[PDB]
């Protein structure tokens, strides 16, 4: 406890925003993105960091 | 967990019909498009947090069974229960009522 990894390279990460009232609608609906606190920003494609 | 208790048939004989895996897909394939826009319905209960209320679209006029799921809190299903006693409940007896 203290100790991590020297290093990491695992960048593909499955991150989400997650909405807090989704609990029965199993369905493909596209969702209004005008309730969220918050949105994902895309990674851009600029040279490595 | 509640479920809705999905009854066998009658276990009648099991004909080898290869035909029968085909109108099972046409079936599975209709199916798996209804559940884009019908996913308001009984028969699409997703698992519950625990307090978690669902609402479910149903039609009135029927007699409907359900199911008492009890699981580990590791989550797996006992092989056998039968030895707890439930408590099955409505808000409105005259709506709904076991």
């Amino acid at each position: 406890k203290g100790v991590h990894f020297d290093s990491c390279n695992l960048d593909d990460l499955e991150w989400r925003v997650d909405d807090s009232n989704a609990n029965n609608d199993n369905n493909g609906g596209g969702g209004s993105n005008q309730e969220r606190s918050f949105s994902l920003l895309p990674l851009q494609k600029t040279n490595t960091p | 967990q509640l479920q809705v208790a999905n009854l066998p048939k009658d276990h009648q004989i099991q004909d080898s019909s290869h035909h029968q895996q085909i109108q099972q897909q046409e079936q599975q394939q209709q199916q798996q498009q209804q559940q884009s826009t019908c996913q308001d319905t009984i028969f699409s209960i997703k698992k519950q947090k625990q307090g978690e209320i669902g609402t479910y679209k149903i039609r009135n006029d029927r007699d409907i069974p359900f199911i008492a799921q009890v699981f580990d809190d590791n989550g797996k299903p006992f092989t056998n229960y039968s030895s707890l006693v439930f408590d099955w409940k409505s808000s409105d007896q005259t709506q709904a009522k076991w």
